[PDB]
């Protein structure tokens, strides 16, 4: 079945696109075999993956190729790293029990409604227009290099935030246990009152945004009074 | 701080390269074979340019702190 299948994918190759198939059956027969939990296919110039991956595998890594669409992903999977696929604009529903979503430089225009568990996200570098809902467990949140004209709701145990290079209007509420938030160059012109419960210890970074000078002596009466770290531009 | 101007000034010029990176993936997106390649080219530098913003960011966060 699982060999059958891969075997046939690989026989299936597009012109030139033999050995780095081949090379990918290498590396899954190896996670089958010899229970290797991390599965990285390289950059092989693949235009596809097998309908089905080894089952048992926790992380998967996908870099640069010509993949249109990834093939339903095993219910163990912890992490997923995928990279510089153009003409990925879709990734397939994710597995419940995911904690780590790495999709970057990608052609991305919306994201699945994300599993629960997941406590790291990083989507940047893609077209997105708009989030789902953020799970409850995440900690740290990376939508930089996107069409983002705003955030949804923003979880209690989030840790770090960067939101930069977008096209956002307004900022949402944010949890006091925040460490470092970095928005820029986007469309701000005020921020939301709960930037004063931040501790002094927060890394803020504001810069290229048009702001406002009630906004900006706003920001400086909360540096004079609070003593963490502003940028302003 | 004296790099962090500098760093600054890459910032302005690389968002610039940005903005017109994405009109022209705009303008390509017409869907014509014979812009293939300039939308291809155009999608690849709006690549570039926002992850030379993620590293040249990277460096201007260090040199924030001291």
């Amino acid at each position: 079945e699982y060999d059958a299948v891969w075997s046939k994918w690989e026989r299936d190759a597009p012109a030139g696109e033999s050995p780095g198939r081949a090379a990918v059956v290498q590396e899954m027969r190896d996670c089958l075999n010899n229970g290797n939990p991390v599965l990285n296919v390289g950059a092989s110039g693949l235009t596809t993956l097998p309908d089905r991956l080894p089952p048992h595998i926790t992380t998967l890594v996908i870099p640069d190729n010509n993949l249109t669409s990834l093939p339903e992903l095993p219910e163990g999977l912890r992490e997923l790293e995928v990279s510089g696929n153009l003409q990925l604009t879709s990734l397939p529903s994710l597995p419940q029990g995911l904690q780590k979503l790495w999709a970057y430089n990608n052609w991305l225009a919306s994201l699945p409604t994300l599993p629960p568990g997941l406590g790291d996200l990083a989507v940047s570098n893609n077209q997105l227009t708009s989030l789902p809902e953020m799970p409850p467990a995440l900690r740290e949140l990376r939508v930089s290099g996107n069409n983002l004209t705003s955030l949804p709701a923003l979880p209690s145990g989030l840790q770090k935030l960067w939101a930069y290079n977008n096209r956002l209007t307004s900022l949402p509420e944010m949890s006091p246990g925040l460490q470092e938030l970095d928005v820029s160059h986007n469309q701000l012109t005020r921020l939301p009152q709960s930037l004063t419960g931040l501790s002094s210890a927060a890394r803020v970074y504001l810069d290229g945004n048009p702001l406002s000078v009630r906004t900006l002596q706003a920001l400086r009466d909360i540096i004079g009074h609070s003593g963490i770290r502003i940028h302003f531009d | 701080l004296s790099r962090v101007a500098g760093l600054e000034k890459q910032l302005a010029i690389e968002l610039k390269v940005k903005q017109g990176a994405e009109n022209m993936i705009q303008t390509y997106s017409n869907g014509s074979t014979k812009d293939r390649k300039l939308l291809l080219t155009a999608q690849q530098m709006l690549q570039d340019s926002k992850t030379k913003i993620d590293i040249i960011r990277m460096q201007l966060r260090r040199a924030l702190q001291a």
